[PDB]
RNA sequence: CCCCCCC
RNA sequence: CCCCCCC
RNA sequence: CCCCCCC
């Protein structure tokens, strides 16, 4: 899940 | 009779030289450089937002990436251009893009890094990973701006204020450029800091310094991009601060002339000492080979040109010993280390200049 | 004998740095911005009333 | 580099510029083509250095005689050298016409 | 609009106040070391136009 | 013959 | 050799 | 770094 952040 | 005849004019000839010569240096011909197609700008932007947020192991091509976004805004073939004009031999290696491998990110695409020559991709995922971390603690801890993410349009300029602050001090020594650097971007980089109040300066000024140093051709990457970001017609609030940060660099190496003209301008009286006038032919003979190179005489010792010391006043003790010490009046020397050649001149010279600066008169 | 060479000129020379130059900065590449076209004038003007 | 041999580096230097005397001008064309240049590395702003103070050389007579001129001696005013000047001008009207 | 048309340079309106006003002060000692690079920054307004 | 110092 | 401060 | 008022 930490690249499924917003950015 | 007279003694018109005697005269030799060493230093325009000197100039005349260096100048009126038909063979170019070839240097660097084997080696290679990195540079960004401007299409990747926005893939460049947060990269460089992401070295500042977090607060990262190593920050060693901080100043690389920098130099792609300054690439980035410039264009691939204009940074080629520009590394070509400089005396360098260097071949441009153009940035990929690319699949990072099974990661796939919120929009469904495979996460498409960057492929940048000379700087490892290990590094480029190590920064990339130490910022999710970070941004993911901060949304866990409290539920973020826009100008608080990496995405911001303005971290890599932030980035080049660093850079710019470093560029400064280029002709002084690497502790003290680190110092200045880091004591003055605590409250030129103030509203960053606020923003990103975990970005390291100390490290940053320290691999910019390092990529200034080796990278010779980079300065003058880094003068092109300063000379295209000042005749734009708009620009962020950042832009204009590394604007001001860059002409804050103008004169550097050379603050010997600026004290020689706020001595004249100050009207001391030494300079009419016997033995600076001996002197001032020589010194007028510096100024009108300063007017005669023109607006680029002020960049060459940031560009580290090698006719950089024609521009030199070391054959002038008298007037050094005067200027000096008309400066340390004044309070300006502070902690300037030019050697003084004639201490009783210095310290005549001080004394007149506290003198001066004390009283008050009407004009 | 005279201090009239003694003479730097560094204002013209910065903006002579800053406006001479043949390259030009390329921002904001990736974004869009939104324009009406001006047959739309009058259903702009209602909405900038209402 | 804390054992780099000055001496015989110097001496190598000093035996290649007495024989092969078209290095002399082979040096001078590279300095000339580093002093040029926009941007370099320190040692070569150093190298570009040492070779602008090796200008005059061979010629300190005349730089002298110009700080002769700029100390305002009194001796130079001498009858003797007052016949002599006329050629001491021609000499220095010849170093401008070399240019 | 054309009451914005100055906007960040109150300090060159001022100075050109202060020279209407004929200040005494402007004759300042420390101040005439420095009329030389007002009248450059006020000729670079000239030429910007 | 010339050149000769220091940086 | 040069450079060296502050903004 | 710069900028900073009123109309």
């Amino acid at each position: 899940d930490i690249y499924q952040l917003i950015m | 009779m007279s003694l018109q005849g005697i005269h030799l004019s060493d230093l325009s000839y000197k100039h005349a030289i260096l100048k009126e010569s038909q063979y170019t240096i070839k240097r660097d011909v084997g080696t290679t450089t990195a540079v960004t197609p401007s299409s990747l700008q926005q893939e460049i932007t947060l990269l460089c937002g992401e070295i500042l947020y977090a607060k990262h192991a190593d920050y060693k091509y901080a100043a690389e990436i920098g130099i792609q976004y300054i690439s980035t805004a410039l264009g691939s073939e204009r940074v080629q251009q520009i590394l070509r004009n400089s005396g360098s031999e260097v071949q441009v290696v153009l940035t990929r893009t690319y699949s990072l491998g099974k990661i796939k990110n919120n929009k469904g695409e495979d996460l498409q890094m960057l492929d940048i020559h000379g700087v490892e991709k290990s590094w480029v995922e190590e920064i990339d990973k130490e910022a999710r971390k970070t941004m993911a603690t901060l949304l866990k801890e409290s539920s973020i701006p826009q100008n608080q993410r990496p995405s911001a349009p303005d971290t890599p300029i932030i980035l080049l204020c660093v850079g710019a602050l470093i560029f400064t001090k280029l002709a002084s020594t690497i502790e003290v450029g680190l110092e200045t650097t880091v004591r003055r971007a605590n409250r030129v980089l103030s509203d960053a800091l606020k923003r990103y109040p975990r970005m390291d300066i100390p490290k940053i000024a320290r691999s910019f310094y390092d990529l200034f140093e080796q990278k010779v051709y980079h300065r003058s990457l880094f003068i092109e991009y300063g000379k295209a970001l000042g005749s734009s017609s708009t620009g962020s609030k950042a832009e204009s601060l590394f604007v001001n940060i860059f002409m804050q660099a103008y004169g550097a190496g050379q603050t010997m002339l600026r004290w020689g003209v706020i001595a004249r301008s100050s009207n001391n009286i030494m300079l009419g000492h016997v033995s600076v006038q001996a002197e001032l032919k020589q010194v007028t003979e510096v100024y009108d080979l300063v007017r005669e190179m023109g607006p680029e005489s002020g960049l060459l010792h940031l560009r580290q040109s090698p006719k950089a010391g024609l521009l030199s006043l070391a054959n002038c003790p008298n007037f050094a010993s005067v200027v000096l010490g008309n400066a340390s009046g004044l309070g300006i020397i502070g902690m300037y280390r030019g050697r003084v050649p004639n201490t009783e001149l210095f310290s005549a010279a001080e004394s007149y200049a506290k003198s001066l600066k004390e009283s008050n008169k009407i004009n």
